[PDB]
Parts: C-alpha cells; structure tokens; sequence
RNA sequence: ACGACACAGGG
RNA sequence: GGGAGCUCCUCCUGUGUCGU
C-alpha cells in the first residue's frame, strides 16, 4: 500500500543523491582541462586579428617573454625559434606582432650575444642556435 | 557731501584711521547675515536683513583695503543710554570692542550713535551658520572667510571637489587654518563671562555678537544687578559652537609645550592613561560658565543623557591626549604563583577610564568561563607578539602576531558556458540592449585588505550640537516605543547557523555549537552576569567577500568573537526579535516583500501626507564615516528598553562592553592587530538596527534644522510659527524633558514627515508644500547636516525625488517598483534589476554550480525574484523571465534525459516550475 | 550576440585559467592581471577592452604550463 | 558535552601558558614597576617590551625614509635589521633595495628587525 | 505550524 | 557536523527537501 510508494520515493531520493554526488566529482576532477579547452573555443569564436596573430605565433614558437604592453614608449620582447618564423614576421627593423608595429633595439642569441640585423640572412642563419630573443617598441 | 564728511570725521574721531564709507552716510542693510534671535515672535538660527548700521572700512598706509570696520548703530536714544552705561562697567575687559557713543545731527537734531571700532566683515555666527548650513553652490560667505584669514587662496576653489571629504581630504588642513582663530575667540568669551560676573550683569551671550577675532558689542539686552553676581546665559553660544571645534581642530594648540603653537609636542608620560584632571582643566579653561556637571568619567553619570552630554565633551577632549594611552589596562596577575597579563580596565575617548570590579589576584586555577575572557582578551595576545609599524596605513597598529603578513586574494568568478549560450540562442546580449552584463566577479590582488581597511580615515572625531543631540535622542526613542525589549536568559536565545565561526581565537578548537555545548546555562548566564561588572575587549577577524558586485573595490567581513555575540544575544535579542516582527511601523525590518508585503509598506509611508511628493538619500561611506557619538546614541536607545531589569552601573557597563567590542575593538586584518577608529561592525547582530536609529536620528536632525533655520517672520501658518518658537525654547532654553511638545513634534513628523527605514536606507513621503517654505526637510537640508554632523559629503547626483506617487520610490532596497493590475486590484511589486538576475545566472562562485541540473532550485529562486519583470513595459525585461522558465524546462528535460541512461529508468511534481502560476502566487496575498 | 559581452566572458574565463595555474604565487603578476581584468569588465567601448584582452592572452602565453598545440587544434 | 569541554579547556590553557612563556622577562617586570599602581595601557606593551619589530613598508620612498640601513631608529630604540623578505615572502637582498631596481621586486617589503641593546 | 539541511535575494 | 580550498561573517526574507 503506502509502505511500498514510500519505499519507492526513497530508493529515488538516493538514486538522485548518488547521481548529483558522482557528477559533481566528474566537474571537480575534470576541471583544469575543460576549462583550458572552453578558453581556446570562445577565443577562437572572437575572431580578432590582434588575439589570432598571437595564438599563431605562440603554437608556431614565437612567444613573448613578458606581458605585451599597450603603450607607445613601452618596450616588448619575444622568442624567435626559427628563421622562417622571423623571414615573414620582421622586414628590415619594423617588427610585426599582435597587429601592432614595433621597432627592434636589439637581438640577443642563446647565449646572450649581440647578433646585428644585417647579419641575419638566410644563407649565413643555420650557424646559429636561433633562440634568437629579439626586443622592440611599439610605433 | 558736506553732511557725509562730516559724518565720516566724526566716525573716526580720535583714534587715527583712514576710513573709506562703504555704502553711504546712511545704514548700508548688510546682505543677509546669521542672527541668532530669541524673542516674543522669533526664534532660530537663520539669515536676516540686518539694516540698522553704517558701516565704514579702514584702510592703512599705501591706501589698500583691511579686515577692519566702524560698524555705527542709529538705534534709540533710551537704548543709547542704557548701551553707554552697560559699555562703562565692561570698558576694561580687553575682550570688548571700542564704542565711542556720539550724537550727530543727521535729520536736523542730534540722532543718537553707537560707533564700535575695527571688528570684522564677519561674525562667529556667520561662521558657524556658513559651516554648518553648507550649500556648495552658494557657499560665498565661506570662502570669503577662508581667504580673508589665510586659510587658503581663490585658486583653492578654482579646483573640483575641493569641499568634499572624501575626495580631497586636504579640505581638512584649510579648515584646521581656523583653529587657532576660533580657540582665540574661546578664551575671549571666557574673560568677557567674568567681566559681566565682576560686574555684576546678566544677559545672553549670543553668536551674533562676537567678531572672528573675539571682541563683543551690543549691550541692549543687558541688565544690572549687585557687582559680584551677575551670570551671562551661554547655553546657545556653546551648543551651536561645537560642532565647528573639532571640525577645525580648536584644541590643537593645547598639544604644545606652552599652548602655543610653535613650541614642540608635549612629551606625555608614555605609562600614563587617566588623563583626568587634563579635562577638568580643559572644561574650566575653554567652557568655565558651562552651568551643568562634566563628568570626566562616564563612570559617574546619572542617566544616559548625562552620558551623552559628558561623552560629547571627553571626544572634544581626547583629542589632546596621546592616542597611545587609550585601549585596554592591562595588569599582572598570577595564577598559582604564574604570572598573567589581563586587561583590567579600559580608557575611552568618550567613556573615560573604566576599571573593572571583579578583579582577582592569586588565583590557584582557571575556571572554564576565567578560560574564555583570559582567550578573548587582546591582552596576552599583543603582549607577546611581535612589534608592527605598517607604512601602508594610516590607522594606529599594535602588534604582529605571526612571524610572516597575510596577503589574501580573490579569486574570479566561475563562467555558466550553458545558461550564456542559451541566453544568446533566445536573442539576448546584443548590440545597444536594454539589458547587459553589468554585475561580475570582481578579483583583488594581496593589497586589498589592508588597503580597504584603510578607509577608516574617513573617520573623524565629531563633536556634536549637544542641545540638540539630546533632544533629537528624545523624538527617536518616541520612534522606538512600540517595541518589547529587556533581557532573556540562557534558555530563551534563539541562536540559529549554530555551525559557524567563533571568531579569534576560538576558530582555532571549533565552531560556535563547541562553545554552546561545553557552556551550561548557568555558566553562559554567569558570563552575561560578568559583563555588567567588568570591560571584556575582544578581536574581530576582518577577510574578503566572495560575491557578485557592480563595483570593482574590495568588500570585507568581520567576525567577531564567541563571547560577544554570547553576551549581546542575552542583552539585545528580546528587542531585535520585538523589532523585526511589528508590521506597520517606521522601521521595515523582517517585514517581508513577497505576498504584498511591499503593496502594504508602501501604503503604509503614503500614510495621509497632504501633497505627498517622494524622496530618498544615501550616506556616502556610512559604516566608515559615522561618528562615534551617534552609535554611542544608537546603543543608548536600543539599552533604554531595560529599565525594570537593570540598574544604572549594569547599563553603563553593558554600554562600555558594545563600545570596547563593536566600536573600537582590536582588528585582526591578516595576521597583525590594528584599533579601529570608529563605525559599524558587519558580523555584530545589532548593527542593522543601530543603522535604522542612526538614519532616524538624522531624518529628525534634518527636520529640526529645516524647521530652525527659517525667517519666522515669513511662515504665515501660526501654529508651524509658535511649533518653532516652541522648539527653540525646548533646544536651547529648558533644560528639562517637555514630554508634551516631544508628542507633538513627534505628531508634526509623522503627519507631514513619513519615514520608511531599513539599515541606513529610507524612502520619505512628505508634504511637498511645507518642504518648498522650509516647514520640513528638503534635500539641501540632508546634504548640510551629513556635512556638518557625519564628515561626509552627500551628492545631489546620489538623491532621487519622485513627484507622482502611483510612480512607486524610484530604488528602495535596490527594488524598482510598479504599479500592476493584479485581479481588479492595482499593486505596488517590486522588480530588480535584469542585469543582476542574468549576472547571477551566468557568473558562480563555486564549480559545481555550473552543471545546471544539479542546481535547478538555484534557477527557481532567480526566477522567484525576476517575475514581476513579466509586467515591465520593456520587452526584453519580460524575455528575462520567460528565458528563466525556459532554462529551467531544458534543465529537467536533459536531467530526466542523463538519469534514463546511465541507470535504469526513473520516475514527478516538477511541471509547476515551467508555468508561470507558481511565481505569480508567490506575490498576491495569501487568501 | 555581441562582442562586448563576449570578451567580458572570455576574460573572465582567461582569469580562472590564470588562476589554476597558479598565478597569485606572484604578487606583481597576479596584481598586473587583476587589474587587466577588472579594467576589462567594466570598460564600455570594444578597443581597449581588446587591447586588455591582448595583454591577459599574453600573460598566459609566455607561460610553458599550458600546451597551446593541442588546444588550438 | 562533556568530553569537548575538556578538550576545549586544555587547549585554551595550554595556549594560555604557552603564550604566557614567551611573555614574561625582565622588560615588562620593569615597565609594569613603574606605574603608580601596575596598570599600564596595552599599546606600549608590544612598544617598549617587545624585542622584534616587523615593518610593512609599500614604496621604495618610504624605505628609504624610515628603514634605511642596517639599523634604524622607532620608538626610541635601534633595530638591527635582518631577514628583510618581499610580497612572495622571498628573502631580499640590502644591495638591491635601490631605485633603479626597485621596480624588479615585489612591494610591500616585510623587513624585521631586533631591538639593539 | 515547529526544527535540520541546501539554495536564492536584500552590512 | 557534511563539503571546499590552516581558513570558511551577521541580520532579515522566501523557496525545495526532508521529521514532528
Ligand atoms: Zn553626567
Ligand atoms: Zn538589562
């Protein structure tokens, strides 16, 4: 009679409870990663040509070294792994980064050593060890 | 003109000055200055049109104009007599202007006048009006006095804001400029007090008749008596005087070596702390004719309103006093031949020293109650921690008690991916909306503790207007006797959220149902029996708030200890329980807003005004920035409900117990305890309600000085005329209770004034027509007294005033409200703001929250509280609603969906949350 | 929808991520990044919030905790 | 009930005493027999009895007006600074207080010191 | 109508 | 106490589950 839909309500209530338990250790396990992979797709779905320069450029090697400042006289610095990646980034001394134009100051080698602009071509660029850290300011 | 030259030769006579007539050989009629006047058909503190002087201005040598004037009366020849005779006994005071009585033919025969001597432009009152009446739009008369005295310089006002206390706190230096100025005209008022007692005359000293550098005139309404006996009525003087003595910092010179200002500090004794006969000597330097007892110790006092009046006086007087002799007493006391060090006392700046009476020494154990009071207080704590000077605030520090600083931070808040893609998916969250995200999850760095502790320099020692202070107290408290208060015991407290903290240092064994379990009744009711003999000080522990804001600044918490809350529970709960269960009264607390709680608050403040208009104000840094003296009031009427329970020595001590723990109690911010100055406590159970006595006071404080402050001479009504005569002689003069006009201003209030109060939030519904003649309070008049009574600037752009009522309060309890057709019938509901609801659905502060099925109540309840935007003429306030109920439809669609997968199959009574009956009965009447 | 929105989101989402990789372990940095984003969320023209945007993208970028590779893949 | 509250009165009284041997030396006997009648405010215990100080200083201006140095003067005494250490609670070095490198460092600096005899 | 638990809104 | 990352505040109101 009644016993038995009191029973039944019961077995629901802690099947509800252990259903709510074991999703709410699947979110707090699986965070840290879902979160990272929820990141990257409302990034993408910006869409803007400042953000997506910069993912390019990160997955490809060049990554900054230090937060991209918004300023005119700031000054920036990032890593330039290889000769492709500084062929088609820089041209002459204006670099191109994050949709912005800076102006290289200096371009230290893996072993911090001044390497000058003039002497990095593409014939004379595989004796290197092209960790080539260049600096700049926005112009 | 010969007649004028004459006239001018004549006015400077012997005395060699170069006088130039500003205005004419006839009365100039001076604009519009601060008079003082008590007579048979005037009374207040207002601006008349002073028209019977000629005045002068001297000018020294290069023929540039001075602060110097021959001010010449053309009164009456029986009160040029009268005036002359009085003026010969006072001739040898030096705090007595030159008079120099002559008759000149002005019409044809020997006109009778008065010719006082190098005053001023200005006056005490008009300095007092101009500070404590402050418009800053016409605030003309301040400035000239700030830049006539060098206080500062016209490009001073050139800037924005340079009123404000808030922003620009240098407004603080430029009007401390004053100081010495008004402690001059301090000492000059005493010697004239005991030239007029030497010579034996009697008569009022009003504000009006002192220059800004002291000297006084108008002798014609003074009287002769036997040399020896005369008595000067000083009562208005001073109590209109003394809220501009802190205000400007007056007793700053008595800091130095040889009061003056240019000798270094005093050294004070660094173990001294009594401090008493430096304030007997204050009070009979600065206020000797002052007619009523000072107790320097509060300790003494008759009743609360002596407590009042003398607690004014000792926080005019702390302020000479070294701030580092103020806090706990601590002494040495040995437990079985152990030594201790417990506080045994405490000196206030407003109560004096307190000692306490159970006092023991050579005790062979602790009991478990000794055990709780020898934790809580700070005094072992700080004696043997380490010493903090902290450079990042400005507020006193007394020691560190761990070996590294705490820096917390917050943390962001978590993002509902889901309920934001099935917003956008309805159409919601596009460009130029009606509704957009404005409330997030504001971050903080490690530096905001300690900086958002910091805004308590915002808290400044304010001297109050005693006269009126302890007439205000008395309408309030006619406000608060609906009520049933007293003390309950050990048994009889409802103690609820039993799993809580139990502040420092007791979180440290367990919560608050530890200490309630381990304490029997009589030990709880012996600890509440030991704080009406004894000062118990104890630490409050201030952290970060992790919540939903539209304001990117830091808001913290505190939690104060177990036996605070223990022992205030025992005191207050009776009268809270009392307050938050009547309907229909000022102030609206626990009074709910669902089933048409908030129809019938709202008919109940539209009372019967006459020509109701609406209106509703904002205390700019109200936790921070309220003085001292007012909680010390709050505290005062929410204790007078013991009257049949409690002697005077249980009250006061039970008074010293709120102040050492709520008012000025020892912050634990990080790992390192600081004093705090002054202002409410957020985790202590009273605060709310003290809130709701503080604004009143203020409403009533508001009203007085509206109703004061206007040409009597003007109000045609005469019953409004005699109410104000009547209420100056009740402030000023009759120093007793009148119980008969304290009913009937109370009337006055309540028929042209209605108030509906929460903490420091108010909605007023008032007679338009007496606010527009000055009859009640208007805006300006708030914005004056929070200036001159709270150090605090209130913003017009802060203040709304609603001129229809079927147009509800524009924001009451961040409410909007309505005017719906509900069944025939239209009612008052109230709507939030859709940005605050959406931002509640899409951004949460823990993870879990985030998977939508698990919390389908959390979306009940928001759509609970974002119905009454269904009947919004807006379109996207109602989509608000309609997205709620269609989230909440997806939710247990797909949890019915997951249940039937990963397990066998399930089964009820949730179709009443996908229609809107539920939520629309949840706002009408219950039957 | 919009872009304002939007980006508030992201930034907001950027700031948690920031946060798990244990970033308040630097008081300058964690203090750069709040103050990026709290100017982020109450900004109302979409060209500095952006410009925000791209300084919190960079911070997270010159780490080496989070692979970037597989992410954007 | 009853098996809580002696654990809750042992632990108080073991804070008690344990924070009571840290106290008690020959400071605050002498400043306590000083007083005309053993009581003293609180906020000159930590002052004048204390034997370590802890300094919280925000911007390199205000070090260098109040803790400049190996030893420095508060409340009429010299402190002999050690272990000065940064925001991160990372040991900082005297030689790189300076202003050109003071925007390499994390502020506050927490700089401790202990009172010279 | 009275307590426990969870949630939601308003210093 | 359960839960979360040595710590988790107060007052009021309202829902939803449970038990009298
Ligand atoms: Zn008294
Ligand atoms: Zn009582």
């Amino acid at each position: 009679a009644a016993m038995q839909r009191k029973l039944e309500k019961m077995a629901d209530q802690a099947m509800t409870q252990m259903y709510k338990q074991a999703r709410s250790e699947d979110k707090r396990a699986k965070v840290t990663s879902a979160m990272q992979t929820m990141l990257f797709t409302m990034l993408r779905k910006l869409d803007n040509d400042a953000l997506n320069n910069i993912i390019n450029n990160a997955r490809d090697g060049c990554v900054p070294l230090n937060i991209i400042p918004l300023t005119t006289a700031a000054k920036l610095m990032v890593v330039i792994p290889d000769y492709n990646t500084y062929k088609n980034t820089c041209d002459g001394t204006t670099f191109t980064y994050a949709s912005a134009l800076w102006e290289i100051q200096q371009v230290v080698d893996a072993d911090s050593k001044i390497v000058q602009l003039s002497e990095i071509s593409m014939d004379n660029s595989p004796n290197l060890a092209w960790p080539l850290i260049v600096t700049a300011l926005r112009a | 003109s010969a007649d004028a030259q004459s006239f001018l030769n004549r006015v400077c006579g012997v005395s060699a000055a170069r006088l130039t007539p500003c205005g004419t050989g006839t009365s100039t009629d001076v604009v519009y200055r601060a008079f003082d006047i008590y007579n048979d058909k005037v009374a207040g503190f207002a601006k008349f049109l002073k028209t019977n002087c000629c005045r002068f201005q001297e000018k020294d040598e290069d023929d540039n104009l001075i602060d110097s004037y021959f001010v010449v009366k053309r009164h009456t020849f029986s009160n040029y007599q009268h005036e002359e005779t009085i003026y010969n006994l006072l001739k040898d005071c030096p705090a007595v202007a030159k008079h120099d009585f002559f008759k000149f033919r002005i019409d044809g025969d020997m006109v009778p006048h008065i010719s006082r001597q190098r005053l001023t432009k200005y006056t005490m009152a008009d300095l007092v009006y101009a500070l404590r009446h402050f418009d800053e739009g016409n605030c003309d008369t301040l400035k000239e006095i700030l830049v006539t005295y060098n206080c500062c310089d016209d490009d001073y006002f050139n800037k924005k804001d340079w009123y404000d206390f808030v922003e620009n706190p240098d407004i603080l230096r430029v009007y401390a400029n004053l100081g010495e100025r008004v402690r001059q005209a301090l000492l000059k008022t005493v010697q004239f007090c005991d030239a007029m007692r030497n010579a034996g005359i009697v008569g009022v000293l009003t504000l009006d008749n002192q220059d800004l550098n002291g000297n006084w005139y108008d002798f014609g309404d003074f009287i002769q008596t036997t040399p020896g006996s005369g008595v000067p009525v000083v009562d208005s003087y001073y109590s209109l005087l003394m809220p501009i003595l802190t205000l400007t910092r007056a007793l700053t010179a008595e800091s130095h070596v040889d009061t003056d200002l240019t000798k270094p500090y005093i050294k004070w004794d660094l173990l001294k702390y009594d401090f008493t006969e430096e304030r007997l000597k204050l009070f009979d330097r600065y206020f000797k004719y002052w007619d009523q007892t000072y107790h320097p110790n509060c300790v003494n006092c008759l009743d609360d309103r002596c407590i009042l009046h003398c607690a004014n006086f000792n926080v005019l007087f702390s302020t000479v006093f070294p701030p580092t002799s103020f806090g706990p007493l601590v002494r040495k006391i040995f437990v079985d031949g152990v030594p201790f060090v417990v506080s045994t006392g405490y000196h206030f700046r407003e109560l004096g020293v307190v000692h306490n009476q159970d006092v023991n020494l050579h005790s062979s154990r602790l009991s478990f109650k000794e055990l709780l009071v020898y934790a809580a207080d700070p005094a072992m704590h700080a004696a043997s921690g380490n010493l903090l000077l902290d450079k990042r605030t400005t507020c006193f520090s007394v020691a560190a008690l761990t070996n590294n600083v705490a820096f917390q931070t917050v943390k962001p808040g978590n993002f509902n991916k889901d309920f934001y893609d099935f917003a956008v998916s309805k159409g919601f969250f596009k460009e130029g909306s009606s509704v957009e995200l404005k409330h997030f999850f504001f971050a903080q760095d490690g530096n905001a503790a300690i900086s958002d502790y910091d805004y308590y320099r915002y808290n400044l020692p304010t001297m109050c207007d005693i006269r009126q202070l302890l007439f205000v107290v008395e309408v309030v408290d006619k406000y608060f006797d609906c009520y049933d208060g007293g003390c309950i015991n050990a048994n009889q407290v409802i103690v609820n959220n039993l799993d809580k903290s139990a502040g420092f240092p007791f979180n440290k064994w367990g919560k608050a149902r530890l200490y309630y379990d381990s304490m029997s009744y009589e030990d709880q009711d012996a600890l509440f029996a030991y704080t009406k003999r004894n000062v118990i000080p104890t630490i409050t522990q201030m952290n970060l708030k992790y919540a939903i804001s539209a304001k990117n600044r830091a808001r913290t918490v505190a939690g104060v200890s177990i036996c605070s809350t223990m022992t205030n529970r025992q005191f207050h709960q009776k009268l809270l329980k009392s307050i938050a269960a009547t309907r229909g009264a000022t102030v609206v607390i626990g009074t709910s807003k669902f089933y048409g709680g908030w129809h019938n608050m709202l008919k109940t403040v539209y009372s019967d005004v006459e020509n109701p208009h609406l209106m509703g104000w904002d205390y700019p840094k109200c936790d921070r920035a309220m003085p001292n003296m007012l909680r010390i009031m709050a505290s005062l009427v929410l204790a007078r409900k013991h009257t049949t329970c409690c002697s005077l020595s249980h009250r006061f001590y039970r008074l010293a117990n709120e102040c050492a723990q709520v008012l000025s109690e020892m912050v634990m911010c990080g790992g390192s305890l600081y004093v705090k100055p002054g202002g409410t406590s957020s985790g202590d159970a009273t605060t709310a309600y003290a809130n709701s006595v503080f604004n009143i006071c203020q409403a009533v404080t508001a009203n007085v000085n509206a109703l004061l402050s206007t040409d009597g001479n003007k109000i045609a009504d005469k019953y409004v005329r005699n109410l104000q005569h009547r209420l100056y002689e009740c402030l000023y003069r009759n120093r007793d209770v009148d119980t008969d006009f304290v009913n009937e201003f109370y009337a006055y209030l309540r028929k042209h004034f209605s108030m509906m109060i929460l903490s420091d939030d108010a909605v007023v519904c008032f007679n338009s027509t007496y606010a527009s003649q000055g009859l009640v309070a208007s805006i300006k008049n708030f914005k004056s007294v929070l200036y001159y009574q709270n150090n605090v600037f209130m913003s017009e752009a802060k203040c709304w005033t609603e001129t229809d009522l079927t147009k509800g309060p524009h924001e009451f309890c961040s409410q909007h409200t309505m005017l719906v057709k509900q069944g025939d019938d239209y009612v008052y509901l109230p709507y939030p703001d859709p940005s605050r609801i959406l931002g509640a659905g899409c951004f949460v502060d823990d993870i879990v929250k985030t998977d939508g099925t698990l919390m389908i109540e959390r979306f009940v309840s928001l759509a609970i509280d974002a119905y009454p935007l269904t009947k919004h003429p807006n379109q996207e306030y109602a989509d608000v609603f309609h997205l709620y109920l269609q989230y909440i439809r997806k939710l247990h669609d797909e949890l019915t969906g997951h249940m039937l997968d990963m397990y066998s199959v399930m089964l009820d009574n949730t179709s009443r949350y996908w229609e809107p009956e539920f939520y629309e009965a949840m706002y009408t009447p219950h039957t | 929808p919009s872009k304002m929105s939007d980006v508030k989101c992201t930034s907001v989402v950027l700031l948690s991520v920031l946060q798990q990789l244990r970033v308040e372990s630097s008081s300058k940095l964690w203090a750069q990044c709040v103050q990026l984003h709290n100017d982020i969320l109450l900004a109302k023209d979409t060209t500095e919030a952006f410009e925000k945007m791209v300084s919190l993208l960079s911070v997270l970028l010159s780490m080496q905790g989070a692979v970037d590779i597989n992410k954007l893949c």
